[PDB]
């Protein structure tokens, strides 16, 4: 029925996609999430929106998802939509490995998912996914990498970026502090705490940090324990 | 906007 | 909001009405039918000197014996032109003969009104183009007009596009049954000259003929210059 | 599945969804193309952060060995059109055993765009493209496609934000003297961009494949 | 036939109003309580009627149980799907589905109805309890398809008051016998016989509804 | 604005699209069916809109099986399609079960088809009511009526169209149970002439059919000679 | 015989708190040897392996398609698969092709990733599972392998004794099979380590 | 019958194939080429059923080229070999099986040279040397006899020549000329045809 | 009682999480103007409903709201007549299909659950309306004894000691509550309507433990109850 | 394979051997052929092993769905109908031959189910390659309304007849006793067959090793 159809996949008179823009509004109200590239690894730092005292915490992470052996990601927006998309990312990665018997290069994984998101903006008359994702990974082509995708299916590579709440304020701090080509993981960690310190309105229970490194020709993805997240104490001295 | 160029 | 297959109280399909209006946004095309052949002339309407005039194609060959001038939304016409080309070749394959100008026009007009949201991903709207089909078959030289409604009709002389009303007045004055092809070529160039926005030269118009003698012939730059000199 | 007629005629013979698609193009970064004597040059505006990886966000892309394009508008829509064209270039090599002509692939891209203006359940592509390369006889080519599916060949052209101003500059500047050498051909593109503008530039020479210029080499011209 | 467009879309401020309105149906529902003890989980809910004819506390498998707040008929759909998803898992892996895996699959179904054509979201939130890996689990799944692991929670009418009541009267070391007591007291805050409440427990021996006799005994405390 | 779709209830629990379709029946001229001792008789006030039409044009009486007649009021195109539905249903029944469809079962089946058009925005309700009539030795005489909502009941006597209430008043005066079809055709002719609004609509053809013991359970048009006798009786009764 | 086209042999054997799995290394097409280092045993976890005999194409396909499903399982569930669950996952994969089967009959050998309890099984080509407490064999010399295993196997063998038993069982079995051999690889799975050895073997 | 041979050295792969296209009792072509360039450093050599060979090989070719255009870099030899196998194995039980036997030869910058053998059933094996055709029956033992992993390109060519001479002597079919190519870090190089 | 968008036209949630279209379906039940009562005992279950025959030209034998679903399951329908018949056919289908697949008669609770689950779909999918009717099922269960079940347009269902539907539902519920079987059902309906019935004015259906087969009482059988209650 | 069932006074006794063969070779010495359908219904399987495994698993999970919905204990007739209707659909291509036995609200019931989808309701049945040997015992010794221990003895005798006379049968006897009050899954019930002791006894380094790699874990 033409009466009830909200027409989610049309252009506005200015050549805008309203559903995409309203989806990006949703993301701006989601937990802060940032990623930083260094010379010896990549990291993701996320604000936990959980926060409640009576929560159980059954998983190893809440906002950081492993995608394959060499890749993880984090999300900002509708949680349920993120679950659909991250499942799909795992499927694409496995489909590539089946076919080529090598891991999917990071950009190829991002492009494949963005094609799905783009499709939702052009046909099918459905609402788009209200998710921005940060992807971290290593491949044999470009080494350590960081990507960001948004609801329209646009993506870009970054040395450092932020999505979610107060991301504009975060991107400002990154431009000032990020030493291009001179960042280690230890200094990147420091900068992450420093950025989350300003944008978040800090506790170890309120943040989640994952690092991606190479050890003996093999990728290691680990979520830092509460004790390691010592990093908050190291900043307050500065 | 962020999704043009 | 209304559907694409809605009637007006006057008994007209809105979308078809609006598609006919889009022809008036198109450049002028002229066709004249003589006993010596049919000629087609179209205004190219160059919008910039940086644009290559030869990349503007508003007269196309359908087959050796049939040409086609178009006006309106040119991108819409390409799929109609392909249908005409394929259909003439289908007819040759099956019947080992040339398809008549009328039959080609009929086949193309079958596409029109075949739009609607009932799959999947079929035509959502009518084609916003009018066509002049000019060729030679066993009935002699023939010119047909088809519009977005799918109505087609034989014409002695016809103009389509923005300045067609004025051009049609000029045509009805100058046209006669015993008129030669060389006269018809000159007539349409004189009419195009007066109805065009830009000054008519050898680069901003197209001209083509089909004769009982020879195949569809697109006039070269040098051949256009000869015709203009007068 | 979804069968709503999205692109429809309005009372004056307008296709509003196509016109709105053309507005999306104008929100895009400026892209300039110039066809020289024995060279074709593409140049694009880049708006970019310092923290961004330059390699990932490029508006100049190779379709085949002998064909590349630049775009303005929705970048996601562009990626879809580019990959469709890339598949088609391979299908052509497969069936005809020749590389695509610049005109063939243009015609393909244009008809794809046209289909999305007359198909149920879909909105038009919100990009224009400049397509460059060489034919078999070594003739340089520059074509433009837009959302309606219209295409034309140009000596020089611009698309995206402030395309009208750049076009009027090129009209006054595109002469024999300007395209007499390869250095002056590149210069004319940079001048055209500096009229509305941090710039990315690529050159394609006769049977030599696409070469993207370094930031240090672009800084010399500016 | 069916509508192919979404009935849930983004508003200018980035909200999905249908999901919010679905949560209003949940909050208007009868109160439900879930408490994870050290050695079990307990689910409790408020209810001419034959009270034994329909149940709100429902088994999914031998080790997983469920209760809800919101719209009863929507719940029955998800109960059927959950049971089906649990069997499809068992057929493949020949192992009872982990509670977390069941929740994820059910939440995925709930997500579908926020995006698929011509449908409204479910007007229910779920409390799922389970025992696997010698460990108890309590999850909540909301109309959007978002899920959370809880030590204890409440949903429905007066859930805000119920949650702060639990925050005061719940410790981690508490065992199952005591957890049932405090769950009943939580419902008593916004209310009682063994005919108008339903209680389900989950431990090593699996999931079962407490019998009306068993409930009558706990009310004597 | 609650009256645009059959998939929409009004706040008072009405489906206006069905009611609007029923109005289309109410604007049609009258058809009556009367079940008597040994069969069923149908009559239709068929308005003559033009003298250019042939005598027999726009029939409102149909055979849907050899033993089943159908009388219609409302939008005639919709009625004709329902006649096809009924024919197909009777045909399919014989193929599957190997005997003539009982009238009650045919009524139920067609009614459920009619009903299916009252649920959805995708389709509109039928703008027609119809009567089904049949006779056999085993089942006796049966007369059913179906309306746009898909309701189906059996009747001793029935009327549809604009003068339905006036027709029923006349029908109620008959002890139809005791009368033969021969007597009933005259009464049917009579009642049509009574309810005919001579001032508002001019010119009508009387259309008559029957099924009973006298036709050996076959639905047939009333013979011309008997029809003319009924017309003369109806005319002279009206004074 | 379709199962004898490429030849091959695999067996698994149960010890005290350890398991072993072994395979010949020949890839051949009927009589013709093509390579002498064909992989038939694939890791499915730190302490869990699958060995596949039969049609070489299907050995590779099943290995690759099982890894696909296992990788997805491990990411979703956030844990390593138990050996019995892998057997079920394999059974499911094979039975999907009930009416056009893969020509491979796998053996599974591993320790439970939490209890470190030994597990061995085999499946037929349409995925009928068979769990034993001693040994399982699969390939073109199944009879030769049964004879060696029945004679040599003892319960509660230590890693060193288990190594010798499966080594001698394989070597002496494949030496009576024309289309098996050209080398033997052996994996000993223990709680704390994997030991991989290639044996000195006849190359005829 | 068609003949294929490959010899992997330390930093190169040498490949050769016959140049005959046969039909019944006649040679129809004596300058046939059975090698397909996949990328700058990959060759696919394909023999088997008529139609199937060129259809399959050209399908893989266009897909390997599409990968490069999409990603800006090329498939590694190992990735290309597995891609090829996936496609052939997927079609094995379909309505459209391809009866082809293949060698894939390639050089990777990081992995070095590689040679892959694949039969029509789509079993894939990495080999230091390999051959297809009836000719393989007469030549594989010569390779086994004389091959060492450190063989130079000079010696590889002479060892190839030994195999080809054996075909002239002992093989019942007339195979007079052979295509010869080598792949290394500098790409694919056309060597002289070996002729008799 | 706030509203937004199309929440009164299709089954989407209102701001307070209501489904207006579902609520309107309950109003539709009352458009019939009839009331039905059901009560169960240890020995039997009974359904009583009004039979209004206003016309006289109706064949009153074809005017019924009592339906055999199986030999052992009867039901009474309240609400829109055509909607009712449709739900009866569906119940008959579900019951026959159950027997075929499972080799035993469908339990009353399961049939009611199934019909309710079907109704739920209409409350979630926008393109069709809910049925404006109400179903009450009676039958003997082997283990549980006589059963009375009711489902509604919202997809709710329940077993009852006694229940009612239609215009005087609330008044009937009041009466039945104060009392907690054939005599009870007739008395309840007579009180809330203030009628005092003739045997032709009601319909009665029964299932008993001794006679599980659903039975509709004749006019004489009903009279013997009305005469006894007098 | 030898599988069998009897109806006794108080319920059902199912029996089975434990040999699985691949060709004319013993693959499994301790195969379990009595499959769970529901707490009150079990099923013995002969024929294609994968087919009987998968078929019983499917009906079992469908019956769990069924009983979760009804809240009632499943009926044997339901299992029977579900099995036969599926087997008929596959036209004998699923080679499941089943002895289905259980106790429901209507008492004990025993069915034989063949691959083409025919069923028989009977007081005793046998299936498998050893079925005629087992049936000989039943024909000879079966009486109606047997005590529990009598029925157990009769079934174990029937299986044993199969074990000793059929090359396709061997190893152990398994029993399953189903009544209203209990379920006794006896595995094994009897072990008539045992491997003889070894008369001859069979060092580190006996096997020559070419290459070795040790990978430490955790
Ligand atoms: C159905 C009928 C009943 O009593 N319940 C519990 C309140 C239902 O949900
Ligand atoms: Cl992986
Ligand atoms: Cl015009
Ligand atoms: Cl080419
Ligand atoms: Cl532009
Ligand atoms: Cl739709
Ligand atoms: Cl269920
Ligand atoms: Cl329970
Ligand atoms: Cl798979
Ligand atoms: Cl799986
Ligand atoms: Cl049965
Ligand atoms: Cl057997
Ligand atoms: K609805
Ligand atoms: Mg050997
Ligand atoms: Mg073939
Ligand atoms: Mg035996």
């Amino acid at each position: 029925s033409r009466r009830y159809d909200s027409r989610t996949t049309i252009f506005s008179p200015e050549g805008r996609l309203y559903q995409v823009e309203y989806a990006m509004e949703a993301i701006g109200h989601a937990g802060t999430c940032l990623g930083i590239l260094a010379n010896d690894g990549v990291l993701l730092a996320a604000e936990r929106r959980n926060i409640h005292k009576l929560l159980d915490e059954v998983f190893f992470s809440e906002k950081i998802y492993k995608l394959n052996e060499d890749m993880a990601c984090s999300v900002a927006g509708i949680t349920s939509d993120a679950n659909v998309l991250t499942n799909e990312l795992r499927l694409i990665a496995q489909r590539y490995l089946l076919q080529y018997q090598e891991p999917i290069p990071c950009e190829q994984l991002v492009t494949a998912l963005c094609d799905i998101k783009q499709a939702y903006t052009q046909f099918g008359g459905k609402r788009p996914f209200g998710v921005s994702l940060l992807y971290i990974g290593w491949d044999k082509h470009y080494g350590f990498q960081l990507y960001q995708s948004d609801p329209s299916g646009n993506y870009g590579g970054w040395k450092a970026t932020c999505i979610g709440n107060n991301s504009a304020a975060a991107v400002s701090m990154l431009k000032q502090d990020y030493k291009e080509g001179e960042m280690t993981l230890k200094s990147a960690l420091a900068l992450a705490i420093k950025v989350l310190n300003k944008t978040m309105d800090l506790s170890a229970e309120k943040v989640e940090i994952a690092t991606l490194t190479r050890e003996n020709g093999k990728t290691v993805i680990r979520v830092l324990k509460q004790k390691e997240v010592q990093l908050i104490k190291k900043h307050e001295e500065e | 906007r962020s999704y043009y160029s | 909001d209304r559907g694409v297959n809605t009637f007006s109280p006057e008994g007209r399909l809105f979308q078809v009405e609006y598609a006919i209006e889009a022809i008036k946004l198109g450049s002028t095309a002229i066709g004249i039918q003589t006993s010596e052949g049919v000629c087609l002339a179209v205004e190219k309407r160059i919008t910039s000197p940086l644009m290559e005039p030869s990349s503007i194609e508003k007269i196309v060959e359908i087959d050796a014996h049939i040409g086609c001038a178009m006006s309106g939304l040119i991108a819409d016409a390409k799929t109609l032109i392909d249908k005409a080309r394929v259909e003439t070749q289908n007819h040759w394959f099956t019947y080992n003969e040339t398809m008549t100008v009328e039959s080609v026009t009929q086949a193309v007009s079958n596409l029109a009104l075949q739009f609607g949201e009932e799959d999947p991903g079929a035509m959502s709207r009518p084609f916003g183009v009018a066509l002049l089909f000019g060729g030679v078959d066993e009935k002699g030289p023939q010119l047909f007009h088809m519009d977005p409604s799918g109505t087609f009709v034989q014409c002695d002389a016809r103009a389509i596009g923005s300045a067609s009303e004025g051009a049609q007045s000029s045509l009805q004055e100058v046209y006669h049954k015993s008129m030669t092809l060389k006269e018809a070529i000159k007539s349409s160039l004189i009419i195009l000259k007066q109805v065009m926005e830009e000054k008519l030269n050898a680069t901003n118009i197209e001209l083509a003929t089909v004769q009982p003698g020879q195949n569809f012939h697109m006039f070269t730059k040098e051949e256009l210059e000869e015709v203009i000199k007068d | 599945s979804y069968d709503r007629a999205i692109t429809v005629f309005s009372p004056d013979g307008h296709l509003f969804q196509v016109e709105y698609a053309q507005e999306a193009v104008k929100k895009g970064s400026t892209a300039v193309g110039v066809r020289g004597r024995d060279i074709v040059v593409l140049g694009v505006e880049k708006k970019v952060a310092k923290l961004q990886d330059e390699r990932t966000v490029r508006k100049i892309c190779a379709l085949d060995d002998n064909v590349c394009m630049a775009f303005a508008g929705l970048t996601a829509d562009a990626r879809i059109v580019i990959n469709r064209a890339r598949v088609e270039c391979q299908s052509h090599r497969l069936t005809v055993e020749d590389p695509v002509t610049v005109e063939y692939i243009t015609r393909y891209i244009a008809s794809l765009k046209q289909r999305y203006t007359q198909s149920n359940g879909r909105r038009p592509f919100g990009i224009s493209a400049l397509i460059v390369g060489f034919d078999f006889d070594g003739t340089p080519r520059l074509y433009q496609t837009d959302p309606s599916g219209t295409y034309h060949a140009w000596k020089a052209n611009a698309i995206g934000r402030g395309a009208k101003s750049v076009r009027e500059f090129l009209e006054k500047n595109y002469t024999d003297e300007a395209i007499e050498t390869d250095d002056l051909t590149i210069k004319l593109v940079i001048k055209a961009l500096l009229e509305v503008v941090n710039i990315e530039l690529a050159v394609m020479r006769r049977d030599q494949s696409l070469k993207i210029l370094n930031p240090e080499e672009i800084e010399k011209y500016v | 036939r069916g509508y192919s467009f979404s009935l849930t879309t983004f508003s200018p401020s980035g909200k999905l109003v249908q999901i919010e309105y679905a949560l209003a149906a949940v909050a208007g529902g009868a109160p439900s309580v879930g408490i994870k003890a050290a050695n079990g989980v307990v689910l409790a809910t408020e209810k001419l009627y034959d009270e034994r004819s329909v149940h709100k506390v429902e088994p999914i498998t031998k080790h997983i149980g469920l209760v809800y707040s919101g719209m009863g008929p929507d719940y029955r759909v998800l109960v059927h799907r959950a049971r089906k998803l649990a069997q499809q898992y068992y057929l493949v892996y020949q192992e009872p589905i982990p509670t977390a895996q069941l929740v994820q699959r059910v939440a995925s179904v709930m997500q579908e109805y926020t995006q698929s054509g011509g449908v409204r979201p479910f007007g229910v939130s779920l409390l799922i309890c389970g025992w696997n890996e010698g460990r108890p689990y309590l999850f909540q799944s909301d109309p959007s398809g978002a899920y959370f692991a809880w030590k204890a929670t409440a949903m429905g009418k007066n859930y805000v008051n119920g949650k702060t009541f639990l925050e005061k009267r719940y410790n981690e070391d508490l065992e199952l016998e005591d957890a049932i007591h405090t769950a009943i007291l939580t419902l008593k805050e916004s209310f009682m016989t063994e005919d108008n409440i339903e209680v389900g427990i989950c431990n090593e021996a699996g999931f079962r509804r407490l019998t009306p006799t068993e409930v009558k005994d706990y009310l004597a405390a | 604005g609650y009256d645009l779709s059959a998939s929409t209830f009004s706040p008072d629990g009405r489906v206006f699209q069905v009611e609007y379709a029923m109005k289309a029946v109410e604007n049609s001229s009258t058809a009556i069916g009367i079940r008597c001792k040994d069969g069923v008789v149908f009559g239709v006030e068929k308005l003559v809109l033009s003298k250019l039409y042939e005598e027999g044009s726009n029939k409102r009486l149909f055979n849907v099986d050899r033993h089943v007649g159908m009388a219609v009021a409302g939008l005639l195109a919709d009625a004709r399609s329902l006649a096809d539905i009924a024919r197909e249903e009777a045909s399919n029944f014989r193929s599957n079960f190997g005997y003539n469809i009982p009238l009650k079962h045919l009524a139920d089946r067609v009614a459920m088809y009619v009903h299916a058009y009252t649920l959805y925005s995708a389709v509109r309700p039928f703008g027609c009511s119809f009567m089904l009539g049949s006779y056999s030795v085993n089942d006796g005489a049966q007369l059913y009526m179906i309306d746009p909502s898909g309701v189906s009941y059996g009747y001793w006597g029935c009327a549809i169209g604009k003068a339905r209430q006036a027709a029923k008043t006349e029908i109620e005066k008959l002890q139809m149970k005791e009368m033969t079809c021969r007597d009933i055709v005259k009464e049917v002719a009579k009642i049509i002439y009574i309810v005919h609004d001579e001032v508002k609509d001019k010119a009508f053809e009387l259309e008559l059919s029957w099924v009973g013991e006298l036709t050996n359970g076959r639905h047939e048009i009333v013979p011309k000679d008997i029809r003319e006798e009924a017309e003369k009786y109806a005319k002279e009764s009206l004074k | 015989s379709i199962m004898s086209y490429n030849g091959g042999a695999v067996m698994a054997m149960k010890g005290k708190n350890c398991v072993a799995i072994a395979a010949d290394r020949r890839f051949g097409i009927q009589a013709q040897m093509v390579t002498t280092d064909f992989q038939k045993i694939f890791p499915m976890g730190d302490r869990l392996y699958i060995g596949l005999a039969g049609l070489a194409t299907d050995v590779q396909t099943v290995a690759q398609r099982l890894k696909f499903r296992l990788n997805l399982y491990e990411l979703k569930e956030g844990r390593q698969i138990k050996p019995y669950t892998l057997m079920s996952m394999v059974a499911n994969l094979l039975y999907e092709k009930r009416f056009g089967p893969y020509y491979t009959e796998p053996v599974i050998a591993g320790l439970d990733p939490k209890t470190f309890k030994p597990f061995i099984c085999s499946l037929d080509l349409i995925g009928c599972p068979m769990v034993t407490d001693d040994f399982v064999v699969s390939g073109t010399c199944a009879e030769q392998m049964y004879g060696m295993c029945e004679s040599l196997w003892e319960p509660n063998m230590d890693p060193d004794h288990l190594f010798e038993t499966i080594s001698q069982a394989m070597l002496n079995a494949v030496d009576r099979d024309a289309v098996s051999g050209m080398g033997v690889i052996v994996h000993i799975i223990e709680k704390d380590k994997i030991t991989t050895r290639t044996l000195k073997a006849r190359m005829d | 019958m068609e003949y294929l041979i490959g010899i992997q050295g330390p930093d190169y792969v040498l490949v050769a194939s016959d140049r005959v296209a046969a039909s019944n009792i006649v040679q129809m072509k004596d300058d046939h080429d059975k090698m397909f360039k996949m990328s700058e450093k990959i060759l696919l050599l394909c023999v088997g059923e008529a139609g199937d060979t060129v259809q399959f090989a050209e399908y893989i070719q266009k897909n390997v080229q599409l990968y490069k255009m999409r990603n800006g870099y090329e498939l590694s030899p190992t990735a290309a070999a597995n891609f090829t196998r996936r496609n052939l194995a997927d079609c094995l039980r379909s309505r459209t099986p391809y009866h082809v036997n293949l060698l894939l030869a390639g050089y990777d910058e990081h992995e070095g040279p590689a040679l892959y053998y694949m039969d029509y059933l789509a079993a894939l094996a990495k080999a230091p040397f390999a051959a297809h055709g009836y000719g393989a029956f007469l030549t594989l033992s010569i390779l086994d006899r004389y091959y060492t992993p450190t063989i130079s390109r000079e010696r590889a060519v002479e060892l190839l020549r030994k195999c080809l001479e054996e075909l002239q002597k002992r093989f019942i079919l007339n195979l007079p000329t052979f295509s010869v190519r080598i792949i290394d870090k500098n790409g694919i190089h056309d060597l002289d045809n070996i002729s008799f | 009682g706030s509203s937004a968008g199309f929440d009164r036209h299709i089954t989407i949630f209102s701001p307070e999480g209501r489904l207006y279209q579902v609520e309107y379906a309950f109003k539709a039940i009352n458009q019939g103007g009839l009331t039905s009562v059901a009560v169960r005992g240890k020995d039997c279950a009974v359904i009583v409903t009004q039979k209004k025959v206003p016309d006289k030209l109706l064949d009153s034998s074809t005017v019924t709201h009592l339906f055999k679903i199986t030999e052992n399951i009867g039901c009474v329908m309240t609400g829109m007549t055509a909607d009712s018949r449709s739900q009866v056919q569906r119940a008959r289908y579900e019951a026959a299909n159950w027997k075929y697949k499972y080799g035993y008669e469908i339990p009353v609770d399961m049939l009611c659950k199934r019909i309710a689950d079907i109704s739920q779909v209409y409350t979630q999918n926008a393109e069709m309306r809910p049925l404006g009717c109400c179903m009450i099922l009676i039958g003997i269960d082997e283990e549980q004894g006589p059963q009375v079940y009711k489902c509604d347009p919202a997809g709710y269902y329940c077993g009852f000691k006694a229940t009612a539907a239609g215009v005087k539902q609330t008044e009937s519920t009041s009466f039945l509550e104060k009392k907690v079987t054939v005599e009870t059902a007739i008395t309840c309906l007579s009180t809330v309507l203030s009628i005092d019935f003739k045997p032709s004015e009601i319909e009665v259906g029964v299932v008993t433990v001794e006679n599980p087969k659903f039975r509709i009482l004749t006019e004489a059988e009903i009279d013997a109850h009305l005469v006894a209650l007098a | 394979t030898t599988i069998a069932g009897v109806v006794y006074k108080d319920g059902i006794v199912l029996g089975a051997d434990t040999r699985a063969t691949e060709g004319m070779v013993v693959a499994d010495k301790n195969c379990s052929k009595i499959h769970f359908i529901s707490p009150n219904i079990y099923c013995c399987g002969a024929g294609t092993a994968a087919d009987t495994d998968m078929t019983t698993q499917l009906i079992s999970s469908n019956l769990e769905l069924h009983s979760l919905s009804t809240g009632r204990l499943p009926r044997v007739v339901t299992a029977n109908r579900m099995l036969k209707q599926m087997l008929f659909r596959y036209q004998g291509y699923i080679g499941a031959a089943l002895v289905l036995g259980g106790v429901d609200v209507t008492g004990p019931h025993l069915y034989s189910i063949y691959p083409h989808g025919s069923t028989d309701k009977l007081p005793y049945v046998t299936m498998g390659s050893g079925s005629l040997a087992a049936m000989a015992v039943f024909e000879d010794k079966f009486r109606p309304d047997m005590e529990e221990e009598e029925a157990k003895n009769l079934v174990s005798e029937a299986i044993a007849a199969g074990i000793f006379n059929d090359l396709g049968s061997g190893s152990n006897i398994d029993l399953c006793v189903i009544s209203k009050n209990k379920l006794d899954f006896l595995r094994p019930y009897t072990v008539p067959n045992k491997k003889g002791t070894r008369l001859g006894r069979y060092e580190k380094g006996t096997t020559a090793v070419l290459t070795e790699k040790i990978t430490p874990l955790e």
